[PDB]
């Protein structure tokens, strides 16, 4: 373990668990969060519900002073996070949803108002729109390109276009799609639920080329300036054809993300397969496929995966870095896949802590400092220790379970 | 239940029986804002019910607060006068033994300052201990305080002897082993536990704060109350946590590898533990603010027996050395009670 983990509450050194600007916007985040860097050189973060109602906008590096937007959406988003793209466009943020009932709803976010103390917004910071029916045939999976284009997904497995003409309306550009036609076979359908080979996971590359991975783990490569489908190979038949059990990827997520002309794609056998080749001209050609260290059963999900150049790591012998991110209930891992040479044949797995040291401390009795006595002492290095959200967040939870302190001195309920 | 009341200008810090004595275990001492006051214990012919009443005997003035005090093995009696050594702390953060003949102040020693000292003193204890020849060779007082030291005060028939040794925390209880003066305990605020041979490193160190069962999380902050040695020999040790957890070790056999017994008061321990003198298993604790008082048994006998409940905060209390009664300094009273069982 060559990293460990710092954790970091920004609220922390503050009594208010709450941002005293915080502005509800209205449209006639503890399920998806991420940060996106701007033109400021600052960080936004952003925080999609449980729901998909609600949108939340923070700075990281000012999250008690400055302003926390909520902005919330009339209805939720077709297929969460995977239906709504985010983006800066010119000194704007541009948020594109397309939600449940089918609207195509548009966010335009001024850069300004993110960095400014008002509570008010001017002009029109949403569009609805209904470009196609949505009601007949299913999207979910959204995926920017440009300012003007980009592409949606469909569960049947359709690929739809999206045109902007003028500032805001968009009108769909098909893609020709000749592979419905396996229905023609005994062992496939259109009417079936199942038999559907929907894109899981898209990259965009050099403006022009769009890598999409298919539930039964297909790279399939269409050019942009065609519309046309160039390649398609089937990544599972270069390793051990196991006859017995591929898991066809039941869910959009991270399973590919390219650096220069690299691309890794997560392949799932005991979900563990990282195959990576280079892209070239448009050709994709294997190199390897990089297993994964992962035991006790191996029941982690890949949560997240970042392709980037090397890192300054206790083995100089470094050509390429894959960041890798996976979870297993609310306990996580960090890992770094270090790839040696331009052959990805010769690697080595780097792990982490995925416990902060005040956390192992208190779980392993190693802390030697806290002091020790009093039941309100124990309350003060408690309420210190873990900052007011999270304490106030469990004193709510306690009262509505109906556990409540019986006198200064109940040491039942610090136990709690 | 019978209740004594003290002189009503008297605050009381502390109080103990003079265990440490048998000669002069019915005197029972109070700590308070103007010096010591000296009680006797009699058995009347009441009703057998409290067959124990307290008798006043007399008020020794210092003029400034007593908050720790402990009779020494020295005292005696004669007829009538009263020959009495004790250990305290004052005001000034001093440490100091007199030596009195009843109620007058015949000779006094002082170690503050800065040889003394250099912060607040935490707890304070005394012995006799004997020559081979058998004549007083020195009477010895150890102390501890919030100065990262522990203090070693030797009165020798040469003179007085000093030792200072260095803490890693705050010392905030001190107490020689039963039967074996060549060995004591020191508790330190942060859980660490010195069992040490002051005649020479220092033999042991445990520690309670590792050790909390977490079946029940005992918190953030469980600063250690107090720990006591038990049985005649000084055959165990005993721990208390301010949060109310215990914890008890024995030494005697064969090799060890975790502390023998665990546990947890039902209230917090401000004053800490006061074991029984006569059942080893058994101690009592008080939560101080609310003037309650439980009584534990180490091998789970007690099934949470409180035999003692005023309405009223609880300033400190001890054991008269019959196992049966009990003393207690409230804040303006002392309550002498027994617990029929015991008898």
């Amino acid at each position: 373990a060559c990293l460990s983990r710092i954790d970091a509450n920004l609220l922390q050194y503050y009594e208010k668990p709450e941002p005293n600007n915080t502005v509800d916007l209205y449209v006639s985040g503890s399920e998806y969060s991420n940060c996106l860097l701007l033109s400021n050189s600052e960080y936004i973060c952003y925080h999609f519900s449980s729901r998909s109602t609600l949108l939340t906008f923070y700075p990281l590096s000012d999250a008690y002073h400055g302003k926390t937007i909520n902005i919330h959406l009339p209805n939720a988003s077709m297929n969460q996070r995977y239906t709504l793209t985010i983006q800066e466009v010119e000194q704007q943020l541009l948020v594109n949803v397309i939600l449940k009932d089918g609207s195509f709803l548009t966010l335009q976010l001024p850069l300004s108002f993110l960095f400014s103390s008002a509570n008010t917004l001017n002009g029109e910071w949403f569009h609805l729109q209904n470009p196609y029916d949505f009601t007949v045939r299913v999207p979910h999976f959204l995926f920017y390109v440009s300012p003007q284009f980009s592409v949606v997904f469909l569960e049947d497995g359709g690929l739809l276009g999206l045109k902007k003409v003028d500032g805001v309306h968009y009108e769909p550009l098909l893609f020709n799609d000749n592979s419905y036609l396996k229905s023609l076979t005994r062992f496939f359908s259109r009417s079936s639920k199942s038999d559907y080979d929907s894109v899981i996971s898209c990259k965009l590359f050099h403006e022009r080329y769009l890598i999409v991975l298919t539930q039964n783990c297909h790279l399939k490569i269409w050019d942009l300036t065609s519309f046309t489908l160039i390649q398609d190979y089937d990544m599972v038949s270069q390793s051990d054809s196991d006859p017995s059990h591929f898991r066809k990827v039941e869910a959009v997520g991270e399973y590919l993300s390219l650096y220069n002309n690299t691309l890794v794609t997560l392949l799932p056998l005991e979900n563990g397969l990282f195959q990576m080749g280079t892209l070239l001209v448009l050709t994709y050609t294997f190199q390897n496929n990089i297993p994964t260290n992962l035991s006790a059963s191996a029941i982690w999900s890949i949560v997240d995966l970042v392709l980037t150049r090397p890192l300054e790591l206790n083995v100089e012998a470094s050509y390429l870095n894959l960041i890798v991110l996976w979870k297993s209930g609310t306990a996580s891992k960090l890992q770094i896949l270090n790839v040696n040479d331009e052959s990805f044949k010769n690697y080595e797995w780097i792990e982490s802590v995925n416990k902060s040291l005040v956390d192992l401390q208190s779980e392993h009795d190693l802390d030697i400092v806290t002091k020790t006595g009093d039941v309100e002492r124990g309350f003060c290095n408690l309420k210190s220790r873990y900052g007011t959200q999270i304490f106030e967040r469990a004193q709510q939870i306690l009262s509505e379970n109906k556990i409540i302190m019986a006198h200064n001195e109940d040491e039942e309920y610090l136990a709690n | 239940s019978n209740q004594y009341q003290l002189p009503l200008n008297v605050r009381p810090y502390t109080t103990t029986w003079c265990s440490q004595s048998p000669s002069c275990s019915n005197l029972l001492a109070i700590g308070h804002d103007t010096g010591i006051t000296i009680y006797c214990a009699s058995e009347e012919q009441t009703p057998g019910s409290t067959g124990l009443t307290l008798q006043e005997l007399f008020t020794i003035q210092t003029g400034l607060p007593t908050l720790h005090l402990s009779f020494s093995s020295s005292c005696s009696y004669s007829e009538p006068v009263y020959s009495l050594f004790l250990a305290c702390v004052c005001q000034d953060n001093t440490v100091r033994l007199i030596i009195t003949k009843n109620e007058t102040i015949i000779t006094q020693h002082v170690l503050g300052g800065k040889s003394g000292h250099h912060n607040f003193v935490n707890d304070i204890d005394i012995a006799d201990v004997y020559s081979a020849d058998n004549r007083l060779a020195e009477q010895v007082i150890a102390s501890v305080g919030d100065d990262c030291t522990l203090i070693i005060w030797r009165l020798t028939d040469e003179g007085p002897i000093l030792a200072g040794y260095p803490l890693s925390s705050p010392g905030i209880s001190v107490q020689f082993r039963p039967s074996n003066p060549n060995q004591l305990i020191v508790g330190e605020r942060n859980g660490n536990i010195r069992i040490f041979d002051w005649t020479l490193p220092w033999l042991l160190t445990l520690n309670t704060l590792p050790l909390v069962n977490t079946c029940h999380s005992s918190g953030i902050a469980s600063s250690l109350a107090n720990v006591r040695w038990i049985g005649s020999d000084g055959s165990g040790i005993l721990a208390m946590c301010k949060s109310g957890a215990w914890l008890r070790w024995n030494l005697f056999g064969p090799k060890n590898l975790l502390p023998n017994v665990q546990g947890i008061s039902l209230f917090p321990s401000l004053l800490g533990a006061c074991p029984h003198p006569r059942y080893m298993d058994y101690f009592a604790t008080a939560h101080s603010q609310h003037g309650l008082i439980q009584l534990i048994n180490t091998y789970e006998k007690d099934s949470n027996s409180i035999p003692i409940q005023l309405g009223m905060p609880i300033v400190d209390f001890c054991w008269h050395q019959d196992g049966s009664h009990l003393a207690i300094a409230t804040e303006g009273s002392v309550l002498l009670t027994r617990l029929m069982g015991f008898t």
